[PDB]
């Protein structure tokens, strides 16, 4: 395949207002270890390298938060994967049944994302 | 019951 150093890569990043980890594209290395992230929700914010996870397609059995487009929030566990229209999806099992959600909707609660930071963290 | 609890999503961004 092909890649570029940070800028352009889809990654998961912490929303710096002490929030969870959400999907985004690194728009630019800001400097000093900050990289700006065009979140897939269209927000654009600097995030420090330690707060970005760049090789993070969610592993199955990981616990995650899930957001419906009609803005309902829950948490559950990844139990599968899909690809549709060039976008990456996860079947989040909740209440013993699978529900499909998309990368930007499968948000890693901060204590979940921490377990990935030690491996996938840029910093 | 429950509803979006943190900042996520937006509209007209395309």
């Amino acid at each position: 395949g092909h890649m570029n150093s940070f800028v352009g890569l889809r990654v998961v990043a912490k929303w710096s207002s002490n929030g969870y980890f959400y999907s985004g594209k690194i728009t630019r290395d800001v400097g000093a270890g900050k990289y700006k992230l065009l979140f897939d929700d269209g927000y654009e914010c600097d995030v420090l390298g330690k707060d970005i996870l760049l090789c993070d397609p969610i592993p199955l059995d990981t616990e995650v938060t899930a957001l419906s487009e009609d803005e309902y929030f829950s948490a559950g566990v990844v139990k599968g994967h899909r690809k549709e229209s060039g976008e990456l999806y996860y079947s989040i099992e909740k209440e013993g049944q699978r529900k499909w959600y998309k990368r930007m909707a499968v948000i890693l609660s901060l204590e979940q994302g921490n377990r990935l930071r030690e491996q996938y963290g840029l910093g | 019951g429950a509803k979006r609890h943190r900042k996520v999503l937006r509209d007209n961004i395309q």
